[PDB]
């Protein structure tokens, strides 16, 4: 095909973004979320050995305001932009790697096929993320629904029980994911800087002629 | 998975499964035991009949004057095999004009099996052999491996349920360089006992053994001299 | 995959793993060392007990190339074996053709061709086993080659084979061998025998020594039991 | 197992019944259907270019159904109603003329496998045919209700209008699909019949 | 020993369909015959300037009255080279005599179907460009690694060699001179290259009544004057 | 030696077939269009040229047609490779008859003496089997003019009129029609073949280049072997030119 | 050299290759023959179109000697080699024995190369059954078959090719001490024997007979009509 | 399948073949040669892991005849392997032709070892690639390379192993600015070239140098003592 | 074979009359239906990207949208005649299925693969019908809620949010019709010779 000068700029400007925010992510962003995620989990509020004692309990009829769970709502702020922001990384390396597979061959694919099985670990850690942003929203829902059936129904009380498990378990996931979410930053850095030999040149370019 | 379809290809524990194939063949066999004393050397076969009225396999192969050996295995692999080591002896005193060295014998019986290993195509021999000799020396009980690996012996037993019988030989080997040819013949026979099950023991039928010593040559007996060796003995 | 099956195929990263699983069968073989000094050169191995049930002298593991040329061999007995006649045929047929026997640097290369010539073939395997060649004379003097599965020779003033082999080598650094004699040596080499062996996995062993130098007259000569007996009570001075 | 000549012979009668009905399915029932449909498809009540008349008008009790369209889906049903019967009597037929279970002469076996599989497959079809029939029942009475239920909304009119055209562009399609399911159990029982009834075995050698 | 060319569903031979699509990737090769004289103008490239021109040479002489050219694996064709050379010592040796470039191409193409039939072993990966002089009229040929030789007046072979042919279709007609003969040789194989043009960038030859003859560097910068 | 690397050609289809074989023919199904008529008078072998381009040479002879020996001549349908060795292997066989038995060889004896090698290999050897069909042309002093055909399994039969190659059911439709046998001489069957061989050519503007046509006849005692001048096909163009329209 | 086993054993026992290899022999033409008193009628339909194919090529009745024929069916190109490979080794019976050859003693050595090639390294099983006719010593006719598998049996009528169960049966019923009596109910029987297998056969049907020391003849076509035009 | 024998790719391409190319980096070596007006020099780096290992008996410079040296960069199974050969194929020269073989001939008769092995699916390629020197009594100093692949190309310099683009990459700045080249400043480019890439400064015992001239047309390695003349004067 | 011998020309109705008819469909009506897409195209209607302009309005605290339905008067029988004539493909393909037999399969696989792709054009049109449904199931749950809802002015505003969806879709669909008319001539006059003829029956017949 044909283009003009000022194309060609747009498109290796465009590379050079991803070029500086995938090192970026490497050399600065990885190694400074595991040790931030790694002090959240010396935090006291992740320490606490008794979960029975970090249940919210609401009172079940003017009535008064039934507010959730004050420790867990603000572990999910802490929690929360991790998810975006791992999510959101990964998602430029998925790109920056995927640049990097060169005109299709029938062969010596070796290289290529060991940055499909990098962009494949990262989708499934990927979903793994997506997962946590589920389990976020699922702790308003799952409280939200069942508070109000615990409300209406009087007569069965231990739907706040059931509400009492949504506060355990959740506390449970926030250290979990958490745990985690470092992890991830862990894998990704050791996955990518191990490979980054076969990611950068996946051809060793041996061709005699 | 893969790696077991031949010899020549290595496991990636650096094994070879058709080796190993071929050192369970020779289990499956009868379990025969063996024993040697400073002076005698004593050879006891099990054999075993095909059917009720089939008459009982030979188990015994007599090789040369002093030399004498029992067969473990597939029966065919043991015959081919025992053409080879014939033939060697044959051509030993066809161009020595002595009796063939049962350590070197037993030399030549393992570069016969090194053969088929290395090279793609060809089986191992899956025979095992428990071998006796008289020489210069004094008798000799040597025992080979299809693996082509072969070991010098006082006393073997091979074949399933040896364990019971080597743990005999174990206790007994300190009285089995003292005792005497009937002495022998007593220990063999009990040494026969732990390997055969619990209900079918000692017969003359179905047991013969064989004598090699100092003046006296390689003989095999069957029935007629087994009777009374068999009596006098407790198991 | 398939590219590890046959040797003649290559891998991806340009290896022959078939040579590489020859390697590692090498390594659960039990432990052999050799020291060379101005004396000469000592050999020792560590020959494993199977039962009681074995005859004393069996499973010698002291193996004897040519008249001035010792070899310990770790791995496939059947492949030492058959080495160990193939090693003897080419120093006789040297013998049949030069006159004299065959220099320790020239039997080791000999020797390694041949290991080399069945790695290449895919209808045939490479040997899983892996040696060490010493020789002395009064021209060339003490010297000490050993051969990989993968038949290639490096001289060394020591080397160890089977599975302990980086340990032993370290412990040989911590002295100078060259002035030593083999008197001396064999102290060294009984002491490295029971420093590698513990009861762990193994329970019995014996210990089989070879020299080979001034005092075997320039041949390859077994130690005798009553030598072995005071070098082992040199090394239980400090081991017990 | 003994055998008992009476009962087993029975049984044998049983699946020569089967094969008169093949032949008669084969010979008779399928062509003379396939035609039969073809005509049936002819009929200008399918060949109805104008689907506004179709729309049945809602008084939003008064409520009422397309005549044409019911009157066609019960001129379509019993021809289903043919095809699923007809096809489990060679469902049944096929399965009975497979031979025992050995090492050679397994070509003509796995044929046999894959032309049972086709019927079993059309058999799924055919109650899917007659489901969107009844599907449709309750997806356009709910729909009537739902305009009564809210009698405001356009929409709910125009989706049974939508239906109603829903209804009639399916018959004609199924017409055809019924007519295919027709001629493609003819066409391949056919195309396996003559030798192919017998495939292999009944040579072996002659010693 | 078994043969690993096989028939296709299709019919056609796979082994030999991917041999025809290597000679259609490899280096640029064009031909001339025209008058009394045939022009061989061949690409020879170099990676880097530690590379001697001299030590090795892509244009290659059969014999006095024959040359030969190539596009494709550079192993393969030393391999045809020793034999096609030895066949024309052989025969040399029944016949005494220069061989006719009919008789040559035939016997060498006879070779390539040994290994489309013999096992464990496969194709050639190089296709020929044979030229040849006998009995005052000259000889153009093209073979491949499917065995199957043609005649051609002028042809092209390597990268791009349909733009080659098509170009010589439309440029070149008959009564041209060889000096003409080479300076069209040039055109077209100018139109194939890319880049720079100099001396030791080509590599030409010629055949003609004198036989055949390598150019030298100097003679060839003469040419590049166009 | 690795037997993973063997497709066993000698595996038989569930329906007792041989892949590599019907494979052949399919390769030889897609070869141009050859026909062959024996004649009263004579034997015509006509084919088509399926390679044209405005710089060839064919400075040769014809293309498929090639000489058997004096008295016999053959056309080829297939991979002119394999066709080259066949070819050799003919003259060959033919030669090797004339040591032996020092007379011009029965067109039959030639024909089941390659057929023989044809499937030797198929047999054995695990060599691919050979995909060239030819047609035979020749005299004789028992049988006279004879027309064979050959198949690539071995397999082969006499015919009066026969075609291989492209269009090769459609001219022997028409053999079927206008063929009249023990009438028609050579000189018809030459027009005759021009007949088919421009209806079942789907490719407009017959030239003498682009079809050849060989004629072999007896005359005085004498085998007489000559293939038409592209001027003396061009007459023969002007004269089928006014009969078609 | 290509040196493997090609015919391997299977878990029952049974070799894919040969029974495929018979395969190839049921799709052959259908070939029959018949023992007569002192004659032996060998026939086989042929599948010549449109005037095209010459006759001299296509004939399936073959002489192995004077006093011995046969017939083939299977693939044509397998036969002509086992037909050249029984006369050499035919006549180097003769050789060996100024006597003439016994039909069961060339049969012993013809299904003997079925034995050897189905069983030999690299080799292929052949793909065609013929039955061996001839007369032996006093002019007792014999009639024997082969077997890709290399099996050999004794008939006194058999058939081959397609639908060769069909004309066995017709055979099996029709066979008696009546039958085969004399010269023209040995005729009518191995024609009406092809009656049955008979499709737009007309002219077609070719048929082949021996009477005692006289040498194999050729009936010809048009008393193949006279002798179908007695069908009561 | 292609990528287990030899034979074409999809693309027509032979992955054994390009394994043989990724064989040579699994040496873990580096080498440089340099063609000299007068002269030839080879530079290579000698590794001895082990105290206990004997330096003498370690050595990657090769001797194939007196006029030309050698050294092997790949698989050291192969190299040596190939070198026995050459010597082989060297001595077959001078018994047939009569005279030394020069450096083209030398290289082109092992390439064409290479060409068997790629055409045939029986025997693989060896792993190494051979860098030759010598001088020519007409061109001069000769100095070649060849690929397993069988390629070879008369080249100003050669470099080989680990270190190759940026090892030619130096050599580019002395041919391209056209610098003097004699004895010592071939050396002088030939370890600042290995010493630069890999960032060492090599020692005169790490290091082994073979060297031709045409005044020392017998090929010799340079001594420690003489090659740390060539350091000190040289740094 | 037993069967009765009348009835069994009907075969020659499909194999031949529609059969040919199929031919005539895919040279002429297939690009007819391809140049008359290219004139719906030009419509403005689906043409405008704005939310406000393709809404319609809306009274909520009943106006339908009958300028979407116009839309739907051309893309409801264009997605349905296609799928009809999918269906005709179908059985076209059907009776060139050849008899069982080993060899010459490559035909018999091209078949497989083009009447496949026939069923995955039949799916996409299938979801165009039921995306169109969803047009008046959608909005007219939609507006029924929002005309409940009065203070919440969000899924007020949300309902012309699949207005403004409807018309990007139907474009949308019309632009995958144009393209499966495309490549149903395409993909079966590319195959034709192995379609049409999957058997050559050139084997000799060796007898």
């Amino acid at each position: 095909v044909r283009l003009s000068g000022e194309a060609r700029k747009q498109v290796e400007v465009f590379r050079q973004n991803l070029f500086q925010e995938a090192e970026e992510f490497l050399y600065r962003f990885l190694p400074q979320k595991i040790i931030y995620l790694n002090q959240l989990l010396q935090e006291d509020s992740l320490n606490v050995a008794d979960l029975t004692s970090l249940r919210a309990p609401l009172d079940i009829p003017k009535c008064g305001f039934l507010p959730g769970n004050e420790k867990v709502l603000s572990l999910l702020a802490l929690v929360k932009p991790e998810v975006w922001t791992l999510k959101e990384k990964c998602i430029l390396v998925i790109t920056w790697i995927q640049h990097l597979i060169p005109k299709i061959e029938d062969g010596n694919d070796f290289g290529v096929a060991i940055q499909e099985k990098v962009l494949e670990r990262v989708n499934a850690v990927k979903t793994k993320v997506e997962a946590f942003q589920t389990t976020i929203s699922k702790y308003f829902s799952e409280r939200g629904d069942a508070v109000a059936k615990a409300s209406k129904e009087t007569h069965v009380m231990d739907y706040r029980a059931l509400v009492h498990e949504r506060d355990e378990a959740a506390y449970g996931e926030l250290r979990a994911m958490v745990l985690d979410l470092r992890a991830f930053y862990a894998e990704l850095y050791h996955i990518i800087s191990s490979n980054l030999e076969k990611i950068v040149n996946p051809k060793g370019e041996e061709k005699p002629s | 998975n893969q790696y077991d379809n031949d010899v020549t290809v290595w496991s990636p524990q650096g094994r070879i499964h058709q080796i190993e194939y071929a050192m369970e063949a020779v289990k499956q066999g009868s379990a025969t035991v063996g024993l040697k004393s400073k002076t005698h050397a004593v050879l006891v076969a099990l054999k075993r009949a095909q059917s009720e009225l089939a008459a009982h396999q030979k188990k015994i192969l007599h090789v040369d004057n002093h030399i004498g050996i029992s067969i473990a295995g597939l029966t065919a692999d043991a015959r081919l095999l025992c053409n080879f080591m014939r033939q060697e002896c044959l051509d030993s005193r066809f161009v020595f004009d002595r009796p063939l060295p049962v350590s070197r014998l037993v030399s030549l019986i393992g570069s016969k099996t090194q053969i088929p290993t290395q090279r793609y195509g060809r089986r191992p021999y899956g025979v095992g052999l428990l071998i006796a000799g008289y020489d210069d020396m004094g008798p000799h009980i040597f025992q080979t491996c299809p693996s082509a690996n072969y070991f010098d012996c006082r006393a073997m037993s091979i074949g399933a349920r040896s364990q019971s019988a080597r743990t005999y030989l174990e206790r007994h080997m300190s009285e089995f360089m003292e005792c005497n040819l009937n002495e022998l013949v007593k220990h063999g026979l009990r040494a026969l006992r732990e390997t055969l099950p619990a209900e079918q023991d000692l017969t003359t039928k179905n047991v013969s053994i064989g004598i090699v010593g100092k003046d006296l040559e390689f003989t095999i007996y069957d029935d007629d001299d087994v009777s009374p060796f068999l009596e006098g003995l407790e198991e | 995959t398939g590219y590890d099956l046959s040797a003649s195929t290559f891998s991806p990263d340009g290896r022959v793993f078939q040579v590489e699983y020859a390697m590692k069968a090498v390594e659960n073989s039990s432990t052999a060392i050799g020291i060379r000094c101005k004396d000469g050169v000592v050999f020792g191995v560590e020959k494993l007990v199977l039962s009681k049930l074995y005859e004393e002298g069996s499973n010698k593991r002291l193996f004897n190339v040519d008249r001035h040329v010792g070899m310990a061999v770790a791995g496939l007995l059947a492949d030492a074996r058959s080495l160990a006649d193939i090693a003897r045929e080419e120093a006789s047929n040297f013998r049949s053709n030069f006159g004299y026997n065959i220099p320790l640097k020239h039997l080791a290369d000999r020797v390694a061709m041949y290991v080399h010539a069945y790695t290449l073939y895919s209808a045939v395997r490479p040997f899983g086993c892996s040696f060490m060649l010493g020789s002395y004379s009064v021209n060339d003097g003490a010297q000490l080659y050993m051969i990989d599965p993968s038949g290639v020779s490096y001289g060394y003033w020591g080397c160890a084979i089977g599975k302990a082999r980086q340990a032993a080598k370290t412990e040989i650094e911590k002295l100078q061998m060259k002035e030593m004699t083999c008197r001396d040596v064999v102290k060294e080499v009984a002491k490295i025998i029971y420093i590698v062996h513990d009861e762990v996995k193994d329970k019995a062993f014996e210990l089989e020594l070879s020299w080979v130098g001034e005092i075997t007259n320039g041949r390859h000569e077994i130690v005798p039991k009553d030598v072995r007996e005071e070098a082992e009570k040199y090394a239980k001075e400090s081991l017990k | 197992l003994r055998v008992q000549p009476e009962a087993q012979a029975k049984v044998d009668v049983f699946r020569e019944d089967l094969c008169t009905k093949t032949e008669n399915l084969l010979g008779s029932y399928f062509p003379k259907k396939i035609s039969e449909l073809d005509a049936f498809l002819k009929e200008p009540a399918l060949n109805e270019a104008n689907l506004s008349n179709l729309k049945a008008p809602l008084d939003i009790g008064p409520v009422n159904c397309n005549e044409k369209i019911v009157v066609l889906l019960q001129r379509l049903k019993p021809e289903i109603k043919d095809v699923i019967e007809q096809l489990n009597l060679v469902t049944t037929w096929l399965q009975l003329q497979i031979p025992r279970i050995e090492d050679g002469n397994n070509f003509g076996v796995a044929v046999q496998e894959k032309v049972f599989e086709l019927m079993t497959s059309l058999h799924t079809k055919l109650e899917g045919f007659h489901t969107q029939i009844s599907k449709y029942f309750s997806e356009r009475g709910d729909a009537v209700t739902k305009a009564a239920k809210q009698p405001h909304v356009g929409d709910y009119r125009q989706l049974v209008h939508e239906l109603d055209e829903a209804e009639y562009r399916d018959i004609r399609l199924m017409v055809m699909e019924i007519r295919n399911a027709y001629a493609v159990l003819y066409d391949i029982i056919l195309k396996n019949f003559e030798k192919l009834k017998k495939p292999r075995g009944e040579t072996k050698g002659m010693i | 020993s078994f043969s690993l060319t096989t028939f296709s569903p299709s019919g056609k031979l796979v082994q030999i369909e991917y041999a025809l699509a290597a000679v259609a990737g490899g280096a640029p090769s064009v031909g001339i015959k025209a008058a009394n004289g045939v022009v061989l103008a061949t690409e020879k490239k170099q990676k880097s300037i530690l590379y001697d021109e001299r030590s090795v040479h892509k244009v290659e002489p059969i014999t006095k009255h024959i040359g030969l050219v190539y596009s494709g694996m550079g192993p393969d064709y030393r391999v045809l080279v020793h034999r096609a050379r030895k066949l024309a010592q052989q025969y040399y040796l029944v016949y005494q005599e220069p061989i006719p470039t009919a008789q040559l191409v035939q016997r060498v193409a006879s070779v390539m179907q040994e290994y489309t039939q013999s096992g464990g072993v496969r194709p050639f990966g190089v296709s020929l460009l044979i030229c040849g002089w006998n009995e005052g009229r000259p000889y153009l040929f093209q073979s491949d690694p499917s065995g199957a030789y043609f005649a051609w007046k002028a042809t092209a072979m390597g990268k791009n060699y349909v733009n080659g042919k098509t170009f010589l279709e439309k440029r070149y007609n008959e009564d041209l001179e060889l000096e003409d003969a080479i300076h069209t040789a040039i055109l077209t194989l100018k139109e194939s290259f890319e880049g720079q043009m100099t001396e030791d960038n080509i590599e030409v030859g010629i055949c003609n009544e004198a036989g055949f003859r390598r150019l030298t560097p100097t003679e060839v910068k003469d040419y590049l004057a166009a | 030696m690795s037997r993973r690397y063997d497709s066993r050609t000698t595996i038989f289809s569930p329906e007792g077939r041989l892949y590599q074989v019907e494979y052949a023919m399919e390769a030889i199904g897609h070869a141009g269009t050859c026909l062959g008529i024996l004649a009263n008078d004579g034997v015509l072998l006509a084919a088509e040229r399926r390679n044209i381009h405005k710089l060839l040479d064919e400075v040769f002879f014809s293309e498929k047609i090639y000489k058997l020996n004096e008295d016999m001549a053959c056309s080829v349908a297939g991979i002119t490779s394999d066709a080259n060795v066949l070819t050799n292997e003919l003259r060959l066989i033919a030669q090797r008859y004339l040591l032996q038995y020092q007379e011009p060889i029965p067109c039959e004896q030639l024909v089941t003496a390659l057929c023989d090698i044809k499937q030797a290999y198929t047999q054995f050897g695990g060599k691919r089997p050979f995909g060239v069909s030819l047609l035979y042309i020749g005299w004789d002093k028992h049988y006279g003019f004879q027309l064979y055909q050959s198949d690539p399994s071995g397999n082969y039969g006499g015919w009066k009129a026969t075609c291989i190659g492209n269009n090769s059911a459609a001219a022997v439709s028409m053999l079927k029609q206008d063929y009249k046998e023990g009438e028609m001489t050579l000189k018809s069957a030459l027009a005759l073949a021009i007949k088919v061989l421009n209806k079942t050519m789907d490719v407009s503007k017959l030239s003498a280049e682009k079809v050849e046509i060989a004629t072999l006849t007896r005359e005085n005692g004498k085998t007489v072997i000559r293939v038409l001048k592209q001027k003396e096909v061009e007459q023969l163009i002007k004269k089928h030119e006014e009969e078609e329209a | 050299s290509y040196d493997r086993a090609i015919t391997v054993f299977s878990p029952d026992g049974h070799l894919f290759q040969v029974e495929y290899a018979q395969e190839a022999v049921k799709k052959g033409s259908t070939a029959v023959g018949v023992r007569g008193k002192d004659i032996v009628v060998l026939g086989v339909e042929k599948k010549s179109v449109a005037k095209l194919q010459d006759e001299r090529t296509v004939r399936k009745i073959c002489a192995l000697d004077d006093n011995v024929c046969m017939a083939f069916a299977g693939l044509t190109a397998d036969a002509r080699i086992v037909i050249n490979r029984a006369r050499v080794e035919c006549q180097s019976h003769r050789l060996t024995v100024e006597d003439p050859v016994t039909v069961e003693y060339i049969t012993r050595y013809i299904a003997s190369l079925k034995q050897r090639y189905t069983q030999s390294n690299g080799r292929r099983p052949f793909g065609i059954s013929a039955l061996i006719v001839g007369f032996d010593f006093d002019g007792t006719p014999r009639l024997y078959q082969t077997d890709p598998s290399g099996t050999y049996h004794a008939w006194k009528a058999n058939a081959i090719g397609r639908g060769a169960k069909s004309v066995r049966e017709f055979l099996e019923k029709n066979y008696t001490d009546e039958a085969i009596e004399t010269d023209d109910l040995t005729i009518k029987l191995v024609i009406k024997a092809l009656l049955e297998v008979v499709q737009s056969g007309g002219k077609n049907i070719e048929l082949a007979v021996m009477r005692r020391d006289q040498p194999l003849k050729i009936l010809n076509p048009e008393e193949i009509e006279k002798y179908v035009a007695e069908i009561e | 399948f292609d990528r287990h024998i030899t034979i074409f790719s999809p693309e027509g391409r032979l992955y054994q073949v390009e394994y043989a190319f990724k064989a040579i980096n699994q040496g873990g070596l580096t080498s440089v040669a340099v063609r000299g007006k007068d002269c030839a020099v080879i530079v290579t780096q000698k590794k001895v892991p082990d105290k206990l290992l004997d330096s003498s008996t370690v050595t990657h410079l090769f001797k194939i005849t007196e006029n030309i040296g050698c050294v092997m960069t790949g698989m050291t199974a192969d190299s040596r392997s190939q070198v026995q050969r050459a010597r082989y194929e060297a001595a077959n020269w001078k018994y047939k032709y009569g005279y030394e073989i020069p450096v083209d001939m030398l290289c082109k008769r092992i390439a064409d070892i290479s060409q068997v092995y790629t055409q045939n699916a029986e025997m693989r390629p060896l792993g190494c690639c051979m860098i030759l020197i010598g001088i020519d009594e007409e061109q001069g100093p000769q100095v070649y390379k060849c690929d397993p692949a069988g390629y070879y190309c008369g080249f100003k310099a050669t470099a080989a192993g680990v270190k190759q683009t940026e090892s030619t990459s130096f050599l580019e700045k002395k041919v391209k600015k056209k610098f003097d080249w004699t004895f010592e400043q071939t050396v002088e480019t030939a370890i600042t070239c290995l010493s630069t890439v890999l960032s060492i400064d090599f020692k005169p015992s790490e290091i082994e140098v073979g060297v031709v001239t045409v005044e020392n047309p017998k090929f010799r390695i340079l001594t420690e003592a003489e090659i740390d003349a060539h350091l000190v004067a040289l740094a």
